[PDB]
Formats: structure tokens, C-alpha cells, sequence
């Protein structure tokens, strides 16, 4: 529905609906933009990432409420309700997964195979782990492990780049590492290595942070401060 | 408090 | 959509939507249990009624903040940027125009006409002369007066039943005159009348707290603050 | 701070 507005127009009105708190609007704008077929700017990589977070973040926490009623509905000596918590639980989880899919098609078709440079390429497999990992959050059948496995292969392309041409406290490095980690602590049943990885990747960030200017230095302790904040959580 | 992802 | 579901179901699902801050949801499942063209209860009048005031209130944030910027686009100095700012403006009013027709429509059709009691029949001309409050506050065309009219007609009938039917302690007594005191200051350009109205109002509340209960005197003394916030802002 | 409605 966006094919006929140009796209500087759709890049234009996606920042209104981000000054607006219209984040479904600001998804559907961005998603015309990618679908222009160029490349993203880093700018415009951060509207579509903003956007997508915040539909899909209204969607997560909407589907744990709606899973804690149910799982409480389940208990021994909860009464019979009727299958509209299931129900509504299912209408809530199918429309996430209609987001994850919609994001995950936009990255496969064709932001990632004609992302070169480091910077791009690293955010747009960041993003496909992201979007694997909320699937991941809400499986349940024969396919959950390969919906793991995605993620964890979009997470660790995205490390090994990460590694080899950005530095350690590069912010799009260290929000990567954050999630990789959150990823292995919730979602691989692995909190070593969710702990390993957010130690190791504070402790070079802060031996890189003398090689920065202060308002680098602001973007980088930003996200280092998310990492000690999951760190003192999980010890 | 829930963990933190950005 | 919502024809082949219960409307026990309706109403259940509308509450876990509320739970899971999803008001799109529940104010679809509100109007399908209208739709079944029964008379609603108390409880669910006032499931109606959250569900539309928070869709509509997310409408109208961003429509003062969409047009906002286009009053700045607007001013002298100010460079040219084309249509997007009014496109997108118009784009939001438009939907919202749409959110207040559908309450307008549930409430001709017939909420309103089955309504004989007077907590139903004020409750829905409360609401009557908020959506159309909501018009008036986007109208800019020939139909102004009229939707104008069409909201102070509205408060009007609720302030005469009201006054000869419910007490002046009464929650939705103080909430309707608590709105068509902001209609008059806002609206109607009569800040006199809004403050005469919200002070009358609060003046014969007071006077009648004596004859409530502990949980009676909460719920009164709740909306009477309410009050005496505007007129603390308006004088 | 916006004028209060209910
Ligand atoms: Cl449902
Ligand atoms: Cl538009
Ligand atoms: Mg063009
Ligand atoms: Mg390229
Ligand atoms: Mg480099
Ligand atoms: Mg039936
Ligand atoms: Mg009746
Ligand atoms: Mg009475």
C-alpha cells in the first residue's frame, strides 16, 4: 500500500510517527521504504529498527500477560473458563509472528545479501537473531529447535563479523553482544554463557573507551551499563 | 526488574 | 468480524484485552457484544467506554503533536517541506473521525434509544457529547457549528436527566460535568461558563458527601478532584 | 499540566 508514495516521503513521515508514538504507522512507512529496494542509510537502518521494536515490544509484553492468566487457568483448583483465554492468547501470538515474519522477510529479501560494509551487515544480522529470538519466545512445537538455531547462527554470523572489523565499543558490537547473551540466558538454557559473554565483552569495551571521543564514550557506556545491569541481575 | 536487550 | 462469537466470550476477551493494555481489541470485542443488540450493564458500559476513551485518547495525542508541527511548518522563516506533514496529519484525523463515528453509530444504533434508566440513558449521552467533543476539537469546515451543537445537545439532555435523577454525588453526575465544563472552555469558547459549572458542581457534591458510605465518599471525592484541578488551572 | 475530563 506504500508503492505509490515516494520514498523520501515515507522516510519523512516515519519520523513524524515517531515523534507522533505511532509505531505501527512508522513500521508500515519504513516497510514501504525498504520495499524502494535501495540500501538503508544508518538512519534509516535506526527508524526501521525503532519501529519494528517498539510493534513487536507491545506484542511481548501483551502475550507474558496473556500467558500468565493462562498458566494460571491451568493450576489445580482454578475453575473452567472456557477456551477464550487460549484464544485470545492464540490471536495475540499469531499477530506477533505475522511481525517477525514481516521483519524477517524484509532482512531476507534483500537488505542482508546487499549489506558489504561491516556496520550494515552486523545490524541487519543482529536484527534477524532479534526477530528469531521473539519466535523463540513463543514456540512450543517441532520447530522450536531449528527457531533456536537461527537465531543463534544470524547471532553468532553477526559476532564473528562484529569482531573482525568493529571495534570493542563500537554501540551496534555491544547491543549484539547484549542480546546474544539475553538469547543464551532465556533462551538456550545456557546462563554461563550468557554471563561469559556479557563480562568478556564489558571488560574490552572499557579497555577501549580511552580511544573516544566523549560522545562516543556516552554511546558506548550507554550500552555497557545495560550489560552490568543483566550481569548484577544474574549473580 | 527484567533483563535488559536494546 | 466478531458475528459468530459468544457474547459472553466478547465480554470476557475484552477484559483480558484490557489486562494486556490492548484497547484496539477490546474495543473491537466491545462493539461486537453491542452488536448483539442486547442492553449492556453497568459493568459493561464501562468496559465500552475505556476501551473507545484510550483508543481514541492515543488518536488524539498524536494528532496535537502532528499538528503542532504543521502550525510551525506554517509560520514565517519556516522552509518549505510539501505535503507530508498535512498528509500524514490528515491521515491520523481521518481515522479518528472514523472512531468517533463507529461510538457515534453504536450509540444511534441503539444504545441510546433502549436506554431508560438513568445511569444507562446519562452514561450514553455523556458519551455522545464526548465523541462529538472529539469532532469539534478537529473540525475546521462549514459543519463546525453543527458538531459543535451536536455535543452541547447532548450534555445538555445528560446535565437535565441528571440533575432530576441521579444525586450530586453521583460519579457519572460529576464526570459528565466535569467534560461539559472542558467543552465550554475548550470548545464553546465560555471559560465563565466552564467555571461556574465545574464550581456549582463541586459546591453541591460537597454538600452531599454526608450521605455516603466510606467506599461511596472514594469514588465521589475521586472525581471532585478532578474538578478542582480545572479550576485551579482556570483561575 | 492539561485540564483534567474523565
Ligand atoms: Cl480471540
Ligand atoms: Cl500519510
Ligand atoms: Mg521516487
Ligand atoms: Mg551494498
Ligand atoms: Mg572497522
Ligand atoms: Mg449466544
Ligand atoms: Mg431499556
Ligand atoms: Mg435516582
Amino acid at each position: 500500500a506504500m508503492g505509490s508514495m515516494e520514498r523520501a516521503s515515507l522516510i519523512q513521515k516515519a519520523k513524524l510517527a515517531e515523534q507522533a508514538e505511532r509505531y505501527e504507522d512508522m513500521a508500515a512507512f519504513m516497510k514501504g521504504a525498504v520495499e524502494k529496494g535501495e540500501e538503508l542509510s544508518c538512519e534509516e537502518r535506526n527508524l526501521l529498527s525503532v519501529a519494528y521494536k517498539n510493534v513487536v515490544g507491545g506484542q511481548r509484553a501483551a502475550w507474558r500477560v496473556l500467558s500468565s492468566i493462562e498458566q494460571k487457568s491451568n493450576e489445580e483448583g482454578s475453575e473452567e473458563k472456557g477456551p477464550e483465554v487460549r484464544e485470545y492468547r492464540e490471536k495475540v501470538e499469531t499477530e506477533l509472528q505475522g511481525v517477525c515474519d514481516t521483519v524477517l522477510g524484509l532482512l531476507d529479501s534483500h537488505l542482508i545479501k546487499e549489506a558489504g560494509d561491516a556496520e550494515s551487515r552486523v545490524f541487519y544480522l543482529k536484527m534477524k537473531g532479534d526477530y528469531y529470538r521473539y519466535l523463540a519466545e513463543v514456540a512450543t512445537g517441532d520447530d522450536k529447535k531449528r527457531i533456536i538455531d537461527s537465531a543463534r547462527s544470524a547471532y553468532q554470523e553477526a559476532m564473528d563479523i562484529s569482531k573482525k572489523e568493529m571495534p570493542p565499543t563500537n554501540p551496534i558490537r555491544l547491543g549484539l553482544a547484549l542480546n546474544f547473551s539475553v538469547f543464551h540466558y532465556e533462551i538456550a538454557n545456557s546462563p554461563e554463557e550468557a554471563i561469559s559473554l556479557a563480562k568478556t565483552t564489558f571488560d574490552e569495551a572499557m579497555a577501549d573507551l580511552h580511544t573516544l571521543s566523549e560522545d562516543s564514550y556516552k554511546d558506548s557506556t550507554l550500552i555497557m551499563q545495560l550489560l552490568r545491569d543483566n550481569l548484577t541481575l544474574w549473580t | 526488574k527484567r533483563r535488559k536487550s536494546v
